[PDB]
């Protein structure tokens, strides 16, 4: 009945993340009793404010997840969030499309409770800082500033890709996020431009707080450097009023409820 | 060999200004072209691009797969995926001339501004 603190009293400032110990679901869901099923945990002290969907894209990245999920679930608890974990799962082994996952993700939560905020969260990518609020501000937030991967600093200013949040209202604004980048990059450059022409810029956390950690990888088969990316990304302008939420399509081969989240596997189609 | 702005940038040094292209152009294009991995191997459309600069071997490179390339920089593509610089620096010399700079397709879009934080901060 209480509304949460514009700030939360269980912050504990910079982490330990190292990628070694292997994890246990199990021991996960263990010492994490308040989350249920489906991936779902709101405050029982206070009434919080943000009602956060946190998103990921995701195929054949289970390793990651387990880490996700280990560090993030007490991570959000203690930014007294209402959320809820959402894994769009690409069915198929055709090219990888980042971005129309995450649009799934949104109509998907959607169906579930009426969220306000959206997290858009990579798999492979841990905060170091608790103060880094998974939630949405004044303007689109851009939440893994300054990874290990670049130095523990912003690769480009222009840089809007990882961990993203906006609200309902930012996200609706921009018709969503582009279906037709296919294959590694742009995509988030194309988000990106989309925000500037829809009078939005970026929030950040500081270089500080916004320290984030990605779990080491090689590129992914099937999601090669997208080609076309440089001369997509010059449309963005018009194409967005075109490609984005109004066209959205896609086929729910599969819903999966587990303690710790639920999986959405979907078909969305080929390159075209 | 994943190397970053200020080793490039150090590395690059011989082409600055070559066609009005500075070294914080070079370091916003070589980012987004090949994330500063001198062994980055692209394919694209049936040819494959090399190293740093992502040349291509359609044009610029001999490459065993296909050995009908006009070849221009005279060089086995493969000596673009080693650490020495100065060839890959040579033939993207050569592109820069013939071609010009919009043979890297991320320079307009995303080098048209904002070059200041392509800087070296270090000396
Ligand atoms: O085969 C793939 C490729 C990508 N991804 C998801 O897509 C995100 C971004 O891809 P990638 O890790 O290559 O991004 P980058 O490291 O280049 O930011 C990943 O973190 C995952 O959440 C996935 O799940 N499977
Ligand atoms: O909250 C959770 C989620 C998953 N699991 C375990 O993690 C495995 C994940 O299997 P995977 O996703 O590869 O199977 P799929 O979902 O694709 O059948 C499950 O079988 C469970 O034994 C668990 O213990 N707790
Ligand atoms: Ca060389
Ligand atoms: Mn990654």
């Amino acid at each position: 009945l209480t509304a949460c603190p514009e700030e939360s009293p269980l912050l504990v400032g910079p982490m330990l993340i190292e990628f070694n110990i292997p994890v246990d679901l199990k021991l996960v869901e263990q010492q994490n009793p308040k989350v249920k099923l489906g991936g779902r945990y709101t405050p029982m002290d206070c009434i919080s404010p943000h009602k956060v969907a946190i998103i990921i894209p995701f195929r054949n990245r289970q390793e990651h997840l387990k880490y996700w999920l280990y560090y993030l679930h007490p991570i959000l608890q203690r930014q007294q969030l209402d959320y809820g974990i959402y894994v769009i799962n690409q069915a198929g082994e055709s090219m990888f499309n980042r971005a129309k996952l995450l649009n799934v993700g949104f109509k998907e939560a959607l169906k579930d409770y009426d969220y306000n905020c959206f997290v858009f969260s990579d798999v492979d990518l841990i905060p170091m800082n608790d103060h880094n609020t998974y939630r949405c501000f004044s303007q689109p937030r851009h939440i893994s500033v300054a990874m290990d991967k670049f130095g523990f600093s912003l690769p480009y200013v222009q840089y809007f890709g990882g961990v993203s949040a906006l609200s309902k209202q930012q996200f609706l604004s921009i018709n969503g996020f582009p279906n037709n980048y296919w294959g590694w990059g742009g995509e988030d450059d194309d988000i990106y431009n989309r925000l500037a022409f829809r009078g939005m810029s970026v929030s950040r956390p500081n270089a500080v707080i916004g320290k984030c950690r990605m779990i080491r990888h090689s590129r992914d088969k099937k999601n090669e450097p997208n080609p076309q990316r440089f001369d997509r990304i010059a449309h963005t302008k018009e194409t967005m009023l075109s490609d984005g939420l109004n066209s959205l399509t896609y086929m729910v081969l599969e819903v999966q409820r587990y303690p710790l989240y639920t999986k959405i596997t979907v078909d969305i189609g080929t390159p075209s | 060999t994943e190397l970053t702005k200020c080793k490039v940038s150090h590395a690059i040094k011989d082409i600055d200004g070559y066609q009005g292209i500075s070294l914080l152009e070079w370091a916003c294009v070589l980012f987004h072209t090949s994330g500063y991995d001198t062994q980055a191997v692209v394919n694209d459309n049936g040819s494959t691009e090399y190293g740093l600069f992502q040349i291509s071997d359609r044009f610029w490179c001999k490459s065993s797969e296909f050995p009908e390339s006009e070849n221009i920089c005279g060089i086995s593509c493969d000596k673009l995926l080693d650490d020495e610089l100065d060839d890959d620096i040579a033939c993207a010399k050569k592109i820069l001339a013939i071609k010009g700079i919009d043979y890297w397709k991320a320079y307009k879009p995303m080098c048209s501004e904002k070059l200041e934080q392509w800087r070296c901060e270090k000396p």
